[PDB]
């Protein structure tokens, strides 16, 4: 019916700021804390007691 | 201060042959504290899964 150059080159924007902060998460590995897990012992015998009454 | 004769020492116990064993267990404590270190957490956090 009709042509043949409706179509163009636009280009679009350069933003490429999606790696934000991607990277910048701190490289701590998982050391896990001892105090943590003493902690976290007596919360879990509370619990289990609290299942208990 | 010396002129004392409380104590009382103990039996004269017998016993007799097998002596002891050569240097064998020296090394061995490579990982002593860690196990204990490790083996003991390696399941200590089985408790934040509970509450």
């Amino acid at each position: 019916m009709s042509k043949a150059a409706k179509a163009k080159k636009n280009v679009p924007v350069v933003s490429k700021l999606e790696a934000d902060a991607r990277k910048a998460a701190e490289g701590v590995n998982d050391n896990e804390s001892e105090e943590f897990k003493k902690a976290m012992r007596k919360e879990a015998r509370a619990l289990v007691e609290q299942f208990n009454e | 201060m010396a002129l004392l004769g409380k104590t009382l020492k103990g039996r004269s116990t017998r016993p007799g042959g097998i002596p002891q064993k050569r240097n064998i267990k020296w090394r061995q404590l490579a990982k002593n504290q860690e196990e204990f270190d490790q083996l003991k957490q390696l399941a200590k956090m089985k408790r934040e899964g509970l509450k």
